[PDB]
């Protein structure tokens, strides 16, 4: 069995009515009695268990949890929504001996959209020196985690040598950030001079380059 | 006891008076069910057995015959065919403490739904699956008994009410809890009827110095015409001569 | 009641290393004493179960093909060996009681061909124009991780240091970094702390345009 988790990332404002779904593979109830349990796991933190089963709770684990479901259709209740209530949420089975969790149900405190900044970092001359260069594009934070970054050099697209980072959802500004790396050799470095980043925003109206001229 | 043993005691050779009970405003809860309660007093039984343990109020519904659920189907199950009652009374106040009570715990799960009163104690982990569970927790072994969790504030549905079942069983033996006899003020000089424990007769009562022998309960004359009798208070013998009567 | 698992590791592919589990205040005789797998990004799944009570050794096919669970009832511990290494079966590895609900504090097993080598700190330049950011980049450092400050934390606010990143050469890489106002640029001198104690590197290094 092989289950899918739905949303694979859901916004909820602080006392908003929760829910997500999965859906199994096969079915999971025999003999009347379903063998699903769903996990919180906070960031750096061992992952809890929070059901027994279908629908049951295991003790210290708050009442406001409460999930229910049955074959391929399962979800969960999160009614009253904290801070604390903020993390990846599993679902797994017990039917097939290969015993399979799901994918990541990411929750997060729901915030009107943030438009993001971006800046340009040009390598420095003394990191050319040691003969590598690393363009770095910042997001100045945001709320709408999904955004395009594109890399141009001397209006040229590029493809498979940036490496991007997320950081996971802050308790106050509630805003991510995102930086991109584009790693290269300072002989092809130095063969182009424009380096400009594209940043496409769904709280951007439009798209935004921060581009650097080498010097 | 908790419900997943529920604490049953047998009651016999008792008066038992249950005018005080459905006349006591604390039960939330007097369904009755195949005795009419205000009949109660008035019906003989060979004994009683009184089933009592604490369940969430909300389940509290469940105690009866004919309903399906955790408790009924795993902790304390009834007859379809049930003459008995049920008291059900909330006790937020004794049975929440500070911080959740945690003691009182129930049976969530069990392979067959038990027989009608029927306790089941063993701690013994549910295979719930093909797995062989060798007494270990696992994810599918597991302890099916789970405490209820008690916070002293919470939904009125989750406070706990004690319940306790009262069954009456009626068997070939002797009759031995009964309901208040109840008596009424003795009157002596009147042509009256009256029912001495049993002593269905009329007539004028007079005080007499008949010497009855201690166990003796009524006398009798010549021809069998029953003309004494002890009032069962006081333990005083009357006389009783026919109310007149005549040709005119 | 706790549970304690120890060893970071770093050994070389191919080799075998028993992860083992002290089961503290457990009674370690009625309770399966699982075995998991989390994968960095984000991938949770079940190794395998033990029955301490008698050492019934319930494991996933795919690896069955070299992963031994092993119970101590001496010392009542787990020692889960996972025979031959590679790149990608470096992941976290959890124990658990029953289904999970106490797990232990975890253990990151990354089977690395590489060595030790100290990080390099870079200066990622202010922006030229007002809030601008600047900072530094911490790159090609082993093992993670790698600690950044400013100030020696004399400046907090505004400050964001990205999660270390997994790079084509086996080394990691992170970009902390400051957004301030223009004013302060020419003015305030800010100095990125960087501590990696793996290879007992420590550089204060100032940014300037
Ligand atoms: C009814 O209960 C009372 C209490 O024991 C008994 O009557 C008592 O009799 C003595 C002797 O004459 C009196 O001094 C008391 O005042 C009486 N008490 C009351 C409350 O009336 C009597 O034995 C009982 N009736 C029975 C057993 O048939």
């Amino acid at each position: 069995i092989v289950l899918t988790q739905s949303p694979a990332s859901l916004a909820v404002s602080l006392g908003q009515r929760a829910t997500i779904s999965c859906r199994a593979s096969e079915s999971v109830e025999y003999y009347g009695t379903s063998l699903m349990q769903w996990y919180q796991q906070k960031p750096g933190q061992p992952p809890k268990v929070l059901i027994y089963a279908a629908s049951n709770v295991e003790s210290g684990v708050p009442a406001r949890f409460s999930g229910s479901g049955s074959g391929t259709d399962f979800s969960l209740n999160i009614h009253p929504v904290e801070e604390d209530d903020i993390a990846m949420y599993f679902c797994q089975q017990s039917r097939k001996v290969p015993w399979t969790f799901g994918g990541g149900t990411k929750l997060e405190i729901k915030r009107t959209v943030a438009a993001p900044s971006v800046f340009i970092f040009p390598p420095s001359d003394e990191q050319l020196k040691s003969g590598t260069a690393s363009v770095v594009c910042l997001l100045n934070n945001f709320y709408p985690r999904e955004a395009k970054v594109q890399w141009k050099v001397d209006n040229a697209l590029q493809s498979g040598n940036s490496q991007e980072s997320v950081t996971e959802q802050d308790s106050k500004d509630s805003t991510y950030s995102l930086s991109s790396t584009l790693t290269l050799s300072k002989a092809d470095y130095e063969k182009h001079k424009v380096y400009a980043c594209e940043v496409t925003h769904q709280g951007l109206s439009s798209p935004v380059t921060k581009s650097f001229n080498r010097g | 006891a908790s419900v997943y043993a529920w604490n049953r005691k047998r009651i016999s050779n008792c008066v038992a008076d249950y005018s005080v009970l459905y006349n006591s405003a604390s039960f939330s809860t007097f369904k009755c069910y195949g005795v009419s309660p205000t009949k109660l007093n008035d019906l003989c039984f060979t004994n009683v057995y009184a089933d009592s343990f604490v369940i969430r109020g909300d389940e509290v519904r469940q105690i009866a015959p004919g309903q399906t659920g955790k408790i009924a189907d795993y902790n304390y199950k009834l007859p379809d065919d049930f003459t008995g009652c049920v008291i059900a009374w909330n006790s937020n106040n004794l049975d929440s403490k500070v911080g959740g009570n945690y003691n009182y715990l129930y049976r969530l799960f069990r392979k067959s739904n038990l027989k009608p009163f029927e306790r089941d104690i063993s701690t013994e982990i549910y295979q719930a699956g093909s797995t062989p569970c060798n007494g270990v927790e696992g994810f599918n072994c597991y302890f099916p008994l789970q405490s209820y969790g008690f916070q002293p504030t919470n939904g009125v549905g989750y406070q706990p009410y004690r319940v306790v079942v009262l069954s009456f069983e009626l068997l070939h033996a002797p009759a031995t809890v009964c309901g208040p006899k109840k008596s009424t003020n003795l009157v002596k000089n009147k042509c009256v009827n009256f029912n001495f424990n049993g002593l269905t007769g009329t007539g004028v009562l007079t005080e007499s110095n008949k010497k009855f022998l201690p166990f003796q309960q009524f006398g009798r004359d010549i021809a069998d015409t029953t003309d004494a009798v002890r009032d069962p208070q006081t333990l005083e013998i009357l006389d009783i001569t026919p109310c007149s009567f005549g040709g005119v | 009641v706790q549970l304690q698992q120890s060893g970071p590791e770093l050994v070389k592919p191919g080799a075998s290393v028993k992860i083992s589990c002290k089961a503290s205040g457990y009674s370690f005789t009625g309770y399966s004493m699982n075995w998991m797998k989390q994968s960095p990004e984000k991938s949770l799944e079940w190794i395998g179960e033990i029955n301490p009570s008698t050492g019934g050794t319930t494991d996933n096919q795919k690896f069955k093909a070299k992963a031994t669970l092993t119970v101590d009832k001496s010392s009542s511990t787990a020692y889960m060996q996972l025979k031959s290494l590679t790149s990608e079966d470096s992941a976290v590895y959890y124990c658990a009681r029953s289904r999970g609900d106490y797990w232990g504090q975890g253990t990151s097993v990354t089977v690395s061909k590489a060595s030790t080598k100290g990080p390099s700190v870079f200066p990622l330049a202010p922006s030229s124009k007002g809030t601008a950011a600047l900072g530094c980049l911490v790159k090609d450092y082993f093992p993670e991780p790698v600690t950044v400050s400013w100030n020696s934390g004399a400046l907090t606010s505004g400050v964001h240091t990205f999660p270390a990143v997994l790079q084509s050469s086996g080394l990691y890489s992170l970009s902390s970094v400051v957004t301030v106002p223009s004013s302060s640029l020419g003015t305030q001198t800010y100095i990125c702390n960087v501590n990696h104690k793996p290879s007992n590197t420590k550089v204060d290094k100032k940014v300037e345009p």
